[PDB]
C-alpha cells in the first residue's frame, strides 16, 4: 500500500477482525487477490486457484492469517503489514446457508414497502389493465409493492463452493400506470431484466437504487421501469478496482463530538501534530456536503454520524 | 402379555389394578418418583479453597458428564482466596483456557491446592516440563504473594501473573489474556463483585470457540480508561449493574470510545441483577434453560463470592445448554423467583449445582420448588 | 387534501416560507397548476395563461399570495388550507439569473471532488491513454475530478421568459481506467451524453447520484462510466405529478434529539396523547431501515438528520 | 417526506436524530410511554355495598367494553352483605343468568342497592314487570332477611330464595338453578371461603353457553349428602381445598357418587389455593391469560370476600378472556407471584381491575409489575 491512498488503515488491536473482514472477502469471493507486504517489501500472494472451489477460497483465507498473525500480533513501533486487495464486490457470494438466508430475509423485509400508490383523479398511480364499459381507467385492486415484481430466496443450484445467492425471479404485473376516470390507456410496468442475483456482493443492497420505481415524464408520463438489485459498496470505494489494507502500531483514538469528554479540538493540536493538507481536503468534502448535499470518500455518513480520519505526525513538545 | 426379564433382576414387579385410571396414576407416580430421585449435587469443601478444588476435581481433568475436560489440563488461574476483587473476571479464562479456576491462601500455597495442581495438570519426575504448562495468577502481590508464584514456579511450572495496580488494570490484563474476537465483551463496575459473578457464566459461554471477555471499569470515573479503550476497540459491550456500579457517565465513555450503543443488564440490587442476567435472550434461551448453579450473594460478607467465581467457568461450559449461577446466602429475591419461572421450561429444570456450605436450606428447597425437583 | 396522505404539512408560522417556495415553483415554472382549497372546499385555481411568459407566471405567484395570505395569516383553530400543486420539475427552468448562477456555484463546488484516484501498482485507477516502451501501463498525471467530465453555466439564449438553464457539457479526458505495470490496455471512461440541463428542474440535484462512476467487470474491469444530473425532488415524489401541502393551525414543535435540552419522550407522552398507529407505523419504518437497508417515505433524511412526523390527537388530562 | 396532518392537531411533532438509533430509541419509548400512561382501574366504594354496586354500573346494563352484559337485566342475584357464606357460590348463577351480584344489609334494602335494582333491571311505572323480572336471594333470613325480601317483591319483581338450612342445601339450591349440562360440577368445602372466591370466576366462565356449578360439602362428614349425590349424577368434579377443607373421606364419597375420578387444585393456604387456580390448565391456559382481577383474601376478616364474590361473575366473562381474581389484602404471595409470572404472555398483561379498598399498594403495584403495566 501507498501512504494516503484509498483504503483501510487498521491499528494493531483491531487486526484480527480486519484480517476476518479479508478472509471473509476471500471466502465470499469479494476478493479475487491479496498482495501482501510486510512494512514496504511484497512477501506474498494470497489468491484462490479457481474462485469456483471452496476449498481453494478458504486455503486462501488461511494462508493469509497465517502469514500476517506473527506479524500482526507481534508489530513493533514503525512496523506495519499491507493488503493491496483486488476486488470486485459484483462476484461476493454468500458463503453461510444462514447467512444467504439473513440477506434473503432482509430482501423479504422489502416486500411490503409500496413503490407505487393507488391512482386517484388528482394524483398519477396504479390503475386496471382494462378500462370500464365508458372507456376510462379504473382504480387497480392494491398497491405496487416489492412482493409483486419479484420473488426472493437462495438459488437453486446453490452450495458452498457456488454460494447461496439471493436470487430475484422478475414477477408478471397485469395492473398498469395512470388516473382513475382518463381515457388514455395505462402504461405498462417495465420489470428487472438486470441485477437479478445478489451474492451479498462485496456490498449491501441499495435500497434507495434497488427495486425504485423511475417514471418518465410525470402530468404526461411515457414510461415506467423498476430496478432490480443496485448496491452500494460497504467502503464508499467503487463496485471493482482495488483497496489497500494497512495495519499500524497506533493506539485507536475515537473523537466523538456528542461525547461528554473528548479531545477538545484545541487539547487534540496540542497533544498531537496533524498533517495541514490532510485537514484542509477532509474540510473542504464537508464543507461541500454541508451546503450541497456533496458525498465524498473523505467524509463519511458510518452508523448514524458523519465520519473522518487523521493520521497525526507525531505528539507535540511539552 | 409379560416381557422376558433381565436374568439379575432381584424381583418381578406385576402391578394390577381393576381400574385402569389407577394403574395408570400409579404407573406415572411410579415414573415420576424413579426418574426425580437423581440430579441435586452439592460441591463444597470446609473451606473455600476445599469448596474451589471440589470444583477442580468434578468439572476438570474429570469424567464427570458436565465437566468441562475429561483431560489433564495446561493451564490453572490461581486467585487469592480472600480477594474476590483481583481474581474478579477470571472466569471466562478459566473457560476458554479449559483451565480449573483455584484459590490459594496469599502467603503460603495450600498442600491441598498444590496436590490439585499436580492432579489436575499431571505434574510428574519422567516427564519433561515443555513450554505450553502454565498458571495465571489472577491478581498483584496483595492477594497472591511471590512466596506463592515462587513455590509454583519451584515445581518447574511457567507462572504467568495476570495484574495490575488494582481491579481495573487486572481486569485487562485477564481480559487481554482471553482476546477480544467475536466483536464483543463485558462490563463491570469496581464495586460490581456480585455483577460480575453474575455475568461470569455468561462471559464463560464459548460463542463460536472463544469465551467473551469482562472488563471492570471505574464505575465513579468521569472516563474509562486509555487501556479499556484501546482494548474495546470497536467492539459491543454489554454492561453488568445498575447506575451505583457503572454511572451513566461511563456508559456513554464506552458508547464514544466504541462508536456502538453499549447494553445495559441490571436491576436495584445484587439479586435482582442476578434475575436480569438469566432474564436476558442473548445469553440464555426462555424455555431452554434446565442446568442451574447456586452461590453465596455475599450480603454477609462479599469476600464469600469466590464460590460463584470457581463455579462460573462450568457453568458457562456445562454441557450444550449453559447455566447461571443464582446469588442467593440465606434467601432468593422476588426477582429471581420469576427469572427462573420464565427460564425454566414448563416441564422444570435437569441439574441443580449448589456452590458452597453456607447457603440456607430454604434457598436450596426455593430452587428445586422453581425447577420441580 | 386528504389526512393522512403522502405530502408537506406547514404550521401556520412558517406559511410564508411554505408559500413563497410554491410561488418560487410558479415562477420557475416547476409548478403548472395550483388548486387551492379553503378547509375541505376547492376555491381556486392558480395557474399561469402562458408557461413560456414571465408576467403569467410573476402574476400566478401574486394571485396565489392574495388568495391565500388572510386565510393563512388569520388561520383559526381547526382550520386548514390545501394546496394541490400539479408540476412537473423537468419543466422547471431558472427564470432569475442570481438563482441560475446560484445553483452553478452549487456545482462549481464540486469540482475539486475526486471521481476516480490515481492508478498503482497495487490499486486500479487513472492510467494514461498509450501504453509506455515495454506495453505496460503508466499512471495518469491527476485525478479525475468533476472539473474533468462537465463544466458548469448558464445556457445561451436565456431571459426571465425562457428561463435561465444551468448546463453540463461534457468535457474530454484522454486518461483511461487500469492499473500500472499491467499489460491490457486502459478501459474508456464513458463521459454523460443524457441529463445535461438542470434548471432547480423542480428538484434538487442528487449528488450521491450525479456524476458518479460505474466500474464493471471485477478483478478485470470492461467499463466505467460517468452520470449526468440525477437529480431528488424537492419532495420524495416523482419528477412529475402531484404534491399536497397543508397549512394548519399548529405550534411547531421541533425536537432534536442530538440536543442538549430536547423534550423527552415521557414529558412529550405527558403532554400530548399520540395516535398508535401513527407511531408504530413510524417505529416499523425506522426498525426495517435499521436492520436492513430499507429506505421508506415514512423515515427520511432531510438536512443531514433521520425524521419522523407526529400529529398528535391532543393534549393529555390533569 | 411527511404526512398531512389532522386540522384539529395542536402541534406539529418533528423528531429528528443523526443517529437513526437514537431516533428509534426515542420513538420507541414515546410508544411506551404513550401506551402506558392508559390501562388499570380500581371498582370500590367507601362501603363492600357500594363496591358491588360499583360492579353492577360497570359492567351490567353497561357500554364498559368488559361489560358482560349491554342491555337491562332481567335477574338479580343478592346476597347479605356480612354473610359470605349464603352467597359463597352465588358467582356462577350471576353469571348465566346474565345478572350482577349485589349485597344488602340484612335488616334495611339498601336505597343505593334499591336504586341499582330499578336501574339494571329498568324498572318503571308505565311499563308492565312481566314474569321474566326475577331476583334471587343467596341465603337464608339470617343472610337476608324477609323484610329485605318483601321490599323486593312491593316493587313488583318475582322473588326466589335460594336457600337451605345451611351453607350446604344454600349451595345446592344456587347450584340447581345453574345447569350442570356439561357433564361437569366445582365442590368446595364449608369453611373454604377462599376456595370458593378462587374458583368463582372459572366457575362463572360459560363454557358452550352455559356456568359450571359450585357445591359446598361438609368437608368434615363421611359422605356427601343424597341431593349433592342426585345433583351431580354422574359428572366430572373438581374439588377445590386441601384436606382442612374438604377431607380425603369427602373425595372418595364424591368419585363413588358420579363414578368417575375428582379432580384436586389446592394449597397450604388461601393464596396459594389462588394460585392454583391459575396454574390449572382446564381454567386457564398458559401465556393467554391477559386480563386479571385482584380483591381482599379475608386474612384480616372473612366476610371481607364479598368483594370477590361480586367481581368473580364478571371475570368469568370478561372479554374474550376469561380472568382469574387474585386473593390480597396486604401482601401477594410467592406462589401468587410465580403463577401469574408463567400465566402471562411474554408480553404481558392487558387489564387489571382492583376491587374494593384496604387492598395494600405494595399489591397492585406488584401486579402490575408482573403483568408489565
Amino acid at each position: 500500500a501507498t501512504t494516503g491512498t484509498q483504503g483501510y488503515t487498521v491499528v494493531k488491536n483491531d487486526w484480527k477482525k480486519a484480517v476476518k473482514q479479508l478472509q471473509d472477502g476471500l471466502k465470499d469471493n469479494s476478493i479475487g487477490k491479496i498482495t501482501v507486504s510486510f512494512n514496504d517489501g511484497v512477501v506474498g500472494e494470497v489468491a484462490p486457484k479457481s474462485a469456483n472451489k471452496k476449498a481453494d477460497r478458504d486455503a486462501a483465507a488461511e494462508k493469509l492469517y497465517n502469514l500476517v498473525n506473527t506479524q500482526l500480533d507481534k508489530l513493533g513501533d514503525g512496523d506495519y503489514v499491507d493488503f493491496s486487495v483486488d476486488y470486485n464486490l459484483e462476484n461476493k457470494i454468500i458463503t453461510n446457508q444462514a447467512d444467504a438466508e439473513a440477506i434473503v430475509t432482509k430482501l423479504n423485509s422489502l416486500n411490503e414497502k409500496t413503490l407505487i400508490d393507488i391512482a386517484t383523479k388528482d394524483t398519477f398511480g396504479m390503475v386496471s389493465k382494462t378500462q370500464d364499459s365508458e372507456g376510462k381507467n379504473v382504480a387497480a385492486t392494491k398497491a405496487l409493492k416489492v412482493k409483486d415484481v419479484a420473488t426472493f430466496g437462495l438459488k437453486s443450484g446453490g452450495s458452498e463452493d457456488t454460494g447461496y445467492v439471493v436470487e430475484m425471479k422478475a414477477g408478471a404485473v397485469e395492473d398498469k400506470y395512470g388516473k382513475v376516470g382518463d381515457s388514455t390507456a395505462g402504461i405498462a410496468i417495465n420489470l428487472p431484466s438486470t441485477g437479478l442475483e445478489y451474492a451479498g456482493k462485496g456490498t449491501t443492497i441499495d435500497f434507495n437504487k434497488t427495486l425504485k420505481v423511475d417514471v418518465t415524464g410525470g402530468s404526461t408520463p411515457s414510461a415506467v421501469a423498476v430496478s432490480g438489485f443496485v448496491t452500494k459498496d460497504d467502503t464508499d470505494l467503487a463496485k471493482s478496482g482495488t483497496i489497500n489494507v494497512r495495519v499500524i502500531n497506533a493506539k485507536e483514538e475515537s473523537i466523538d463530538i456528542d461525547a461528554s469528554s473528548y479531545t477538545s479540538a484545541e487539547n487534540l493540536a496540542k497533544r498531537y501534530v496533524f498533517d495541514p493538507d490532510e485537514i484542509s481536503e477532509a474540510y473542504k468534502a464537508i464543507v461541500a456536503l454541508q451546503n450541497d448535499g456533496i458525498e465524498s470518500n473523505l467524509v463519511q455518513l458510518v452508523n448514524g454520524k458523519y465520519q473522518v480520519i487523521f493520521y497525526p505526525e507525531g505528539k507535540r513538545l511539552e | 402379555n409379560d416381557t422376558i426379564a433381565s436374568q439379575d433382576t432381584p424381583a418381578k414387579v406385576v402391578i394390577k389394578a381393576n381400574k385402569l385410571k389407577d394403574l395408570k396414576d400409579y404407573v406415572d407416580d411410579l415414573k415420576t418418583y424413579n426418574n426425580t430421585y437423581s440430579n441435586v449435587v452439592t460441591v463444597a469443601g470446609e473451606d473455600r479453597i476445599e469448596t474451589a478444588i471440589e470444583l477442580s476435581s468434578k468439572y476438570y481433568n474429570s469424567d464427570d458428564k458436565n465437566a468441562i475436560t475429561d483431560k489433564a489440563v495446561n493451564d490453572i488461574v490461581l486467585v487469592g482466596s480472600t480477594s474476590i476483587v483481583d481474581g474478579l473476571v477470571a472466569s471466562p479464562l478459566a473457560s476458554e483456557k479449559t483451565a480449573p479456576l483455584l484459590l490459594t491462601s496469599k502467603d503460603k500455597l495450600d498442600s491441598s491446592v498444590k496436590s490439585e495442581i499436580k492432579r489436575v495438570m499431571n505434574l510428574k519426575s519422567d516427564t519433561g516440563i515443555n513450554t505450553s504448562k502454565k498458571v495465571y495468577l489472577a491478581g498483584g502481590v496483595n492477594s497472591i504473594s511471590k512466596d506463592v508464584e515462587n513455590e509454583l514456579k519451584n515445581m518447574g511450572l511457567k507462572v504467568t501473573r495476570l495484574s495490575g495496580e488494582d481491579r481495573y488494570e487486572t481486569s485487562l490484563a485477564i481480559a487481554d489474556e482471553i482476546g477480544l474476537d467475536n466483536d464483543k465483551a463485558f462490563v463491570v463496575g469496581g464495586t460490581g463483585l456480585a455483577d460480575a459473578m453474575s455475568i461470569a457464566p455468561v462471559a464463560s459461554q464459548l460463542k463460536d470457540g472463544d469465551a467473551t471477555p469482562i472488563v471492570v471499569v471505574d464505575g465513579k470515573a468521569k472516563e474509562i480508561s486509555d487501556d479499556a479503550k484501546s482494548f474495546l476497540g470497536t467492539s459491543d459491550v454489554d454492561i453488568i449493574g445498575g447506575k451505583n456500579s457503572v454511572s451513566k457517565e461511563i456508559e456513554e465513555s464506552i458508547d464514544s470510545a466504541t462508536g456502538k450503543t453499549p447494553d445495559r443488564i441490571s436491576g436495584d440490587d445484587r439479586q435482582a441483577t442476578n434475575a436480569e442476567v438469566l432474564k436476558e435472550d442473548d445469553y440464555f434461551t426462555d424455555g431452554e434453560v434446565v442446568n442451574y448453579f447456586v452461590a453465596k450473594d455475599g450480603s454477609t460478607k462479599e469476600d464469600q463470592l469466590v464460590d460463584a467465581l470457581a463455579a462460573a467457568p462450568i457453568a458457562g461450559r456445562f454441557k450444550e445448554s449453559p447455566a447461571p449461577i443464582i446469588l442467593a446466602t440465606d434467601t432468593l429475591s422476588s426477582d429471581q423467583n420469576v427469572a427462573v419461572s420464565k427460564a425454566v421450561p414448563k416441564d422444570g429444570g435437569t441439574n441443580l449445582v449448589q456452590v458452597g456450605k453456607g447457603i440456607a436450606s430454604s434457598v436450596i428447597n426455593k430452587m428445586k420448588d422453581l425447577l420441580d425437583m
